Protein backbone atom coordinates (compact mmCIF):
# COMPACT_ATOMS: atom_id res chain seq x y z
CA UNK A 1 0.00 0.00 0.00
CA UNK A 2 1.38 3.16 -1.03
CA UNK A 3 -0.52 6.60 -0.20
CA UNK A 4 0.21 9.87 -1.84
CA UNK A 5 -1.15 13.43 -1.41
CA UNK B 1 4.23 -58.65 -55.16
CA UNK B 2 1.47 -56.36 -56.68
CA UNK B 3 0.59 -56.82 -53.82
CA UNK B 4 3.32 -57.15 -51.89
CA UNK B 5 4.17 -53.71 -53.03
CA UNK B 6 0.84 -52.06 -52.31
CA UNK B 7 1.75 -53.67 -48.67
CA UNK B 8 4.33 -51.50 -48.73
CA UNK B 9 3.70 -48.22 -50.00
CA UNK B 10 1.14 -48.67 -47.45
CA UNK B 11 3.44 -49.76 -44.60
CA UNK B 12 5.90 -47.09 -45.55
CA UNK B 13 2.92 -44.12 -46.15
CA UNK B 14 2.15 -45.05 -42.51
CA UNK B 15 5.32 -44.63 -40.94
CA UNK B 16 5.60 -41.04 -42.43
CA UNK B 17 1.82 -40.35 -40.63
CA UNK B 18 3.36 -41.71 -37.52
CA UNK B 19 6.46 -39.53 -37.48
CA UNK B 20 4.62 -36.57 -38.85
CA UNK B 21 2.14 -36.52 -36.12
CA UNK B 22 4.50 -36.44 -33.27
CA UNK B 23 6.86 -33.86 -34.60
CA UNK B 24 3.83 -31.86 -35.01
CA UNK B 25 2.88 -32.18 -31.33
CA UNK B 26 6.14 -32.06 -30.53
CA UNK B 27 6.04 -28.66 -32.16
CA UNK B 28 2.86 -27.57 -30.17
CA UNK B 29 4.74 -28.07 -27.05
CA UNK B 30 7.02 -25.75 -27.94
CA UNK B 31 4.61 -23.04 -28.93
CA UNK B 32 3.13 -23.58 -25.80
CA UNK B 33 6.79 -23.10 -23.90
CA UNK B 34 7.44 -20.16 -26.07
CA UNK B 35 4.33 -18.30 -25.79
CA UNK B 36 4.70 -19.39 -22.22
CA UNK B 37 8.11 -17.11 -21.53
CA UNK B 38 6.95 -14.35 -23.42
CA UNK B 39 3.20 -13.67 -20.78
CA UNK B 40 5.78 -14.12 -18.15
CA UNK B 41 8.70 -11.96 -19.41
CA UNK B 42 5.74 -9.15 -19.64
CA UNK B 43 4.48 -9.88 -16.77
CA UNK B 44 7.84 -9.09 -15.20
CA UNK B 45 8.55 -5.99 -17.52
CA UNK B 46 5.19 -4.99 -16.18
CA UNK B 47 5.92 -5.65 -12.52
CA UNK B 48 9.70 -4.12 -12.97
CA UNK B 49 7.84 -0.86 -13.95
CA UNK B 50 4.89 -0.06 -11.24
CA UNK B 51 8.35 -0.84 -9.53
CA UNK B 52 10.29 1.82 -10.57
CA UNK B 53 6.92 4.42 -10.96
CA UNK B 54 6.27 3.33 -7.30
CA UNK B 55 9.37 4.56 -5.85
CA UNK B 56 9.78 7.91 -7.95
CA UNK B 57 5.91 8.74 -6.47
CA UNK B 58 7.43 7.54 -3.00
CA UNK B 59 10.74 10.10 -3.37
CA UNK B 60 8.69 13.12 -4.50
CA UNK B 61 6.02 12.36 -1.32
CA UNK B 62 9.00 12.11 0.69
CA UNK B 63 10.62 15.59 -0.12
CA UNK B 64 7.26 17.17 0.39
CA UNK B 65 7.03 16.17 4.12
CA UNK B 66 10.68 17.46 4.71
CA UNK B 67 9.26 20.41 2.40
CA UNK B 68 11.73 20.35 0.16
CA UNK B 69 9.82 20.87 -2.47
CA UNK B 70 6.40 21.86 -4.13
CA UNK B 71 4.32 19.69 -5.45
CA UNK B 72 1.31 22.10 -5.81
CA UNK B 73 4.10 23.75 -7.89
CA UNK B 74 3.12 23.63 -11.63
CA UNK B 75 6.33 22.26 -13.17
CA UNK B 76 6.51 19.75 -10.42
CA UNK B 77 3.07 19.02 -9.92
CA UNK B 78 2.97 17.50 -13.56
CA UNK B 79 6.04 15.13 -12.94
CA UNK B 80 4.04 14.35 -9.57
CA UNK B 81 0.66 13.73 -11.52
CA UNK B 82 2.85 11.31 -14.18
CA UNK B 83 3.87 9.01 -10.98
CA UNK B 84 0.07 8.98 -9.91
CA UNK B 85 -1.32 8.11 -13.21
CA UNK B 86 1.01 5.61 -13.48
CA UNK B 87 0.22 4.32 -9.87
CA UNK B 88 -3.87 4.57 -10.62
CA UNK B 89 -3.42 2.88 -14.18
CA UNK B 90 -1.35 0.08 -12.55
CA UNK B 91 -3.01 -0.83 -9.15
CA UNK B 92 -5.73 -0.95 -6.57
CA UNK B 93 -6.72 2.79 -5.78
CA UNK B 94 -8.37 1.89 -2.07
CA UNK B 95 -9.44 4.89 0.37
CA UNK B 96 -8.66 8.05 -2.36
CA UNK B 97 -4.89 8.50 -1.91
CA UNK B 98 -3.74 5.56 -1.43
CA UNK B 99 -2.40 2.33 -3.57
CA UNK B 100 -2.38 -1.63 -3.95
CA UNK B 101 0.53 -2.61 -5.73
CA UNK B 102 -0.30 -6.38 -6.86
CA UNK B 103 2.76 -8.11 -8.77
CA UNK B 104 1.52 -10.38 -11.97
CA UNK B 105 5.22 -12.07 -12.20
CA UNK B 106 5.71 -14.53 -9.07
CA UNK B 107 8.49 -16.14 -8.23
CA UNK B 108 7.88 -18.45 -9.92
CA UNK B 109 7.59 -16.65 -13.04
CA UNK B 110 10.63 -14.80 -11.81
CA UNK B 111 12.49 -18.13 -12.35
CA UNK B 112 11.45 -18.97 -16.04
CA UNK B 113 13.37 -15.90 -16.22
CA UNK B 114 17.18 -17.50 -15.57
CA UNK C 1 -9.41 -53.96 -56.43
CA UNK C 2 -5.67 -53.54 -57.86
CA UNK C 3 -6.96 -50.01 -59.01
CA UNK C 4 -9.26 -49.23 -56.16
CA UNK C 5 -5.85 -50.46 -53.72
CA UNK C 6 -4.06 -47.90 -56.10
CA UNK C 7 -6.87 -45.27 -55.74
CA UNK C 8 -6.81 -45.50 -52.12
CA UNK C 9 -2.67 -45.38 -51.84
CA UNK C 10 -3.14 -42.45 -53.37
CA UNK C 11 -6.08 -40.74 -51.95
CA UNK C 12 -4.53 -41.55 -48.54
CA UNK C 13 -0.87 -40.25 -49.78
CA UNK C 14 -2.77 -36.72 -50.64
CA UNK C 15 -4.62 -36.77 -47.63
CA UNK C 16 -1.04 -36.66 -45.81
CA UNK C 17 0.02 -33.66 -48.16
CA UNK C 18 -2.91 -31.72 -48.20
CA UNK C 19 -2.64 -32.05 -43.60
CA UNK C 20 0.79 -31.37 -43.53
CA UNK C 21 0.65 -28.67 -46.02
CA UNK C 22 -2.18 -27.05 -43.90
CA UNK C 23 -0.49 -27.55 -40.66
CA UNK C 24 2.86 -25.96 -42.03
CA UNK C 25 1.02 -23.29 -42.75
CA UNK C 26 -1.12 -22.92 -39.39
CA UNK C 27 2.44 -23.31 -37.65
CA UNK C 28 4.01 -20.13 -40.22
CA UNK C 29 0.81 -17.78 -38.75
CA UNK C 30 2.08 -18.79 -35.52
CA UNK C 31 5.63 -18.16 -35.75
CA UNK C 32 4.46 -14.90 -37.29
CA UNK C 33 1.88 -14.23 -34.27
CA UNK C 34 4.89 -15.05 -31.65
CA UNK C 35 7.33 -12.92 -33.47
CA UNK C 36 5.06 -10.03 -33.80
CA UNK C 37 4.33 -10.29 -29.96
CA UNK C 38 7.87 -10.64 -29.18
CA UNK C 39 8.85 -7.25 -31.05
CA UNK C 40 6.04 -5.30 -29.29
CA UNK C 41 7.37 -6.49 -26.05
CA UNK C 42 10.76 -4.86 -27.29
CA UNK C 43 9.04 -1.76 -28.29
CA UNK C 44 6.96 -1.59 -25.33
CA UNK C 45 10.34 -2.26 -23.30
CA UNK C 46 11.71 1.12 -25.07
CA UNK C 47 9.56 3.11 -24.82
CA UNK C 48 8.94 1.68 -20.66
CA UNK C 49 12.20 2.71 -20.55
CA UNK C 50 12.36 6.28 -22.21
CA UNK C 51 9.43 7.44 -20.05
CA UNK C 52 11.63 6.52 -16.69
CA UNK C 53 14.71 8.01 -17.86
CA UNK C 54 13.07 11.32 -19.34
CA UNK C 55 11.37 11.81 -16.66
CA UNK C 56 14.71 11.84 -14.29
CA UNK C 57 15.72 14.34 -16.57
CA UNK C 58 12.56 16.37 -16.04
CA UNK C 59 12.95 16.28 -12.22
CA UNK C 60 16.71 17.56 -12.05
CA UNK C 61 14.89 20.22 -14.05
CA UNK C 62 12.00 21.17 -12.11
CA UNK C 63 14.53 20.78 -8.80
CA UNK C 64 16.92 23.35 -10.03
CA UNK C 65 14.22 25.39 -10.59
CA UNK C 66 12.81 24.75 -7.25
CA UNK C 67 16.58 25.62 -6.49
CA UNK C 68 16.25 22.68 -4.42
CA UNK C 69 19.94 21.50 -6.62
CA UNK C 70 22.40 22.98 -9.11
CA UNK C 71 22.98 21.33 -11.99
CA UNK C 72 26.32 23.40 -12.65
CA UNK C 73 27.40 21.13 -8.80
CA UNK C 74 29.42 18.73 -10.29
CA UNK C 75 28.00 15.24 -8.56
CA UNK C 76 24.31 16.64 -9.69
CA UNK C 77 25.73 17.42 -13.32
CA UNK C 78 26.89 13.91 -13.61
CA UNK C 79 23.80 13.02 -12.77
CA UNK C 80 22.53 14.68 -15.61
CA UNK C 81 24.83 13.60 -17.98
CA UNK C 82 23.74 10.35 -17.28
CA UNK C 83 19.97 10.79 -17.91
CA UNK C 84 21.14 12.83 -21.18
CA UNK C 85 23.11 9.92 -22.91
CA UNK C 86 20.24 7.62 -22.11
CA UNK C 87 18.11 10.10 -24.57
CA UNK C 88 20.82 10.79 -26.46
CA UNK C 89 20.82 7.34 -27.03
CA UNK C 90 17.11 6.77 -27.64
CA UNK C 91 16.07 9.24 -29.40
CA UNK C 92 16.83 12.39 -31.35
CA UNK C 93 18.83 14.82 -29.75
CA UNK C 94 17.74 18.14 -31.44
CA UNK C 95 20.81 20.18 -30.87
CA UNK C 96 19.75 22.97 -28.46
CA UNK C 97 19.21 20.75 -25.53
CA UNK C 98 16.05 19.36 -26.90
CA UNK C 99 15.00 15.78 -27.47
CA UNK C 100 12.91 14.45 -29.70
CA UNK C 101 11.23 11.39 -28.21
CA UNK C 102 9.74 8.82 -30.28
CA UNK C 103 6.87 6.12 -29.31
CA UNK C 104 7.46 3.16 -30.28
CA UNK C 105 4.48 1.21 -29.08
CA UNK C 106 1.19 2.36 -29.62
CA UNK C 107 -2.40 1.54 -28.19
CA UNK C 108 -2.72 -1.70 -30.56
CA UNK C 109 0.82 -2.85 -29.81
CA UNK C 110 -0.18 -2.47 -26.27
CA UNK C 111 -3.11 -4.25 -26.43
CA UNK C 112 -1.42 -7.44 -27.49
CA UNK C 113 0.52 -6.83 -24.40
CA UNK C 114 -2.85 -7.38 -22.48
CA UNK C 115 -4.68 -9.85 -24.67
CA UNK C 116 -2.48 -12.97 -24.60
CA UNK C 117 -3.65 -14.43 -27.85
CA UNK C 118 -1.81 -16.78 -30.00
CA UNK C 119 -4.55 -18.95 -32.16
CA UNK C 120 -2.41 -22.00 -30.76
CA UNK C 121 -3.12 -24.85 -33.64
CA UNK C 122 -3.66 -28.81 -32.18
CA UNK C 123 -3.31 -31.18 -35.41
CA UNK D 1 0.68 -49.89 -65.84
CA UNK D 2 0.29 -50.96 -62.29
CA UNK D 3 4.36 -50.55 -61.32
CA UNK D 4 3.81 -47.44 -63.38
CA UNK D 5 1.12 -46.44 -61.15
CA UNK D 6 3.22 -47.84 -57.77
CA UNK D 7 6.62 -46.29 -58.76
CA UNK D 8 4.72 -43.43 -59.26
CA UNK D 9 3.21 -42.82 -56.18
CA UNK D 10 6.81 -44.08 -54.30
CA UNK D 11 8.65 -41.39 -56.22
CA UNK D 12 5.91 -38.66 -54.70
CA UNK D 13 5.97 -40.09 -51.39
CA UNK D 14 9.90 -39.48 -51.62
CA UNK D 15 9.36 -36.21 -52.13
CA UNK D 16 7.13 -35.46 -49.35
CA UNK D 17 9.42 -37.33 -47.24
CA UNK D 18 11.91 -34.79 -48.72
CA UNK D 19 9.99 -31.32 -48.75
CA UNK D 20 8.79 -31.77 -45.02
CA UNK D 21 12.12 -32.97 -43.31
CA UNK D 22 13.64 -29.90 -44.82
CA UNK D 23 10.21 -27.38 -43.17
CA UNK D 24 11.09 -29.47 -40.19
CA UNK D 25 14.53 -28.08 -39.96
CA UNK D 26 13.79 -24.39 -40.91
CA UNK D 27 11.31 -25.26 -37.73
CA UNK D 28 14.04 -25.47 -35.57
CA UNK D 29 16.16 -22.89 -36.48
CA UNK D 30 13.03 -20.22 -36.20
CA UNK D 31 12.48 -21.85 -33.04
CA UNK D 32 15.99 -21.09 -31.58
CA UNK D 33 15.99 -17.56 -33.11
CA UNK D 34 12.77 -17.33 -31.54
CA UNK D 35 13.91 -18.37 -28.07
CA UNK D 36 17.60 -16.21 -28.21
CA UNK D 37 15.27 -13.23 -28.88
CA UNK D 38 13.34 -14.01 -25.72
CA UNK D 39 16.57 -14.06 -24.05
CA UNK D 40 18.46 -11.00 -25.50
CA UNK D 41 15.29 -9.55 -24.32
CA UNK D 42 14.74 -10.83 -20.73
CA UNK D 43 18.61 -9.29 -20.60
CA UNK D 44 17.75 -6.07 -22.04
CA UNK D 45 15.12 -5.79 -19.14
CA UNK D 46 17.57 -6.74 -16.85
CA UNK D 47 20.35 -4.06 -17.93
CA UNK D 48 17.54 -1.45 -18.27
CA UNK D 49 15.90 -2.33 -14.93
CA UNK D 50 18.99 -1.68 -12.74
CA UNK D 51 20.65 1.48 -14.87
CA UNK D 52 17.80 2.55 -13.32
CA UNK D 53 17.87 1.88 -10.02
CA UNK D 54 21.95 2.57 -9.78
CA UNK D 55 20.44 6.20 -10.39
CA UNK D 56 17.94 6.25 -8.04
CA UNK D 57 20.70 5.56 -5.37
CA UNK D 58 23.21 7.88 -6.53
CA UNK D 59 20.53 10.63 -6.69
CA UNK D 60 19.55 9.68 -3.12
CA UNK D 61 23.33 10.13 -2.41
CA UNK D 62 24.14 13.08 -4.66
CA UNK D 63 20.94 14.75 -2.22
CA UNK D 64 22.88 13.51 0.88
CA UNK D 65 26.18 15.04 -0.12
CA UNK D 66 24.58 18.17 0.42
CA UNK D 67 22.67 18.00 3.65
CA UNK D 68 19.50 17.88 1.29
CA UNK D 69 18.28 15.13 2.84
CA UNK D 70 19.68 13.25 6.25
CA UNK D 71 19.73 9.47 4.79
CA UNK D 72 18.90 7.50 7.98
CA UNK D 73 15.57 9.32 9.13
CA UNK D 74 12.29 6.69 8.85
CA UNK D 75 11.18 7.73 5.02
CA UNK D 76 14.16 8.73 3.11
CA UNK D 77 15.53 5.58 4.59
CA UNK D 78 12.90 3.33 3.26
CA UNK D 79 13.72 4.59 -0.24
CA UNK D 80 17.65 4.13 0.51
CA UNK D 81 16.91 0.28 1.18
CA UNK D 82 14.47 -0.07 -1.98
CA UNK D 83 17.45 0.63 -4.16
CA UNK D 84 20.00 -0.64 -1.86
CA UNK D 85 18.32 -4.46 -2.00
CA UNK D 86 17.98 -4.23 -6.52
CA UNK D 87 21.58 -3.25 -6.23
CA UNK D 88 22.44 -5.94 -3.72
CA UNK D 89 20.49 -8.47 -5.60
CA UNK D 90 20.98 -7.26 -9.10
CA UNK D 91 25.11 -6.26 -8.67
CA UNK D 92 28.33 -7.54 -7.71
CA UNK D 93 27.96 -6.44 -3.60
CA UNK D 94 31.92 -5.81 -3.15
CA UNK D 95 32.09 -4.58 0.33
CA UNK D 96 31.55 -1.19 1.84
CA UNK D 97 28.33 0.31 -0.13
CA UNK D 98 30.19 -0.24 -3.56
CA UNK D 99 29.05 -2.55 -6.16
CA UNK D 100 30.06 -3.94 -9.55
CA UNK D 101 27.13 -3.57 -12.39
CA UNK D 102 27.49 -6.48 -14.59
CA UNK D 103 25.67 -5.95 -18.27
CA UNK D 104 23.99 -8.98 -19.51
CA UNK D 105 22.55 -7.47 -23.11
CA UNK D 106 25.81 -7.43 -24.67
CA UNK D 107 26.15 -4.73 -27.63
CA UNK D 108 25.24 -6.95 -30.03
CA UNK D 109 22.24 -8.26 -28.24
CA UNK D 110 20.62 -4.87 -28.13
CA UNK D 111 21.18 -5.05 -31.98
CA UNK D 112 18.98 -8.14 -32.03
CA UNK D 113 16.17 -6.97 -30.20
CA UNK D 114 16.35 -3.21 -32.42
CA UNK D 115 16.96 -5.28 -35.11
CA UNK D 116 13.64 -7.67 -35.76
CA UNK D 117 15.29 -10.23 -38.19
CA UNK D 118 14.00 -13.58 -38.09
CA UNK D 119 14.39 -15.91 -40.77
CA UNK D 120 11.00 -17.09 -41.49
CA UNK D 121 10.33 -19.82 -43.51
CA UNK D 122 7.24 -20.51 -45.70
CA UNK D 123 6.38 -23.82 -47.33
CA UNK E 1 6.42 11.49 -30.24
CA UNK E 2 7.09 14.60 -28.11
CA UNK E 3 9.72 16.80 -27.93
CA UNK E 4 11.77 17.65 -24.74
CA UNK E 5 13.82 20.31 -24.23
CA UNK E 6 16.58 21.10 -20.81
CA UNK E 7 19.99 22.68 -22.05
CA UNK E 8 22.71 23.53 -19.99
CA UNK F 1 30.56 -1.26 -13.78
CA UNK F 2 31.19 0.62 -10.60
CA UNK F 3 29.56 2.38 -7.61
CA UNK F 4 30.08 3.35 -3.95
CA UNK F 5 26.69 4.42 -1.72
CA UNK F 6 26.95 4.62 1.79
Amino acid sequence: TLCLG
Amino acid sequence: STQAAIDQINGKLNRVIEKTNEKFHQIEKEFSEVEGRIQDLEKYVEDTKIDLWSYNAELLVALENQHTIDLTDSEMNKLFEKTRRQLRENAEEMGNGCFKIYHKCDNACIESIR
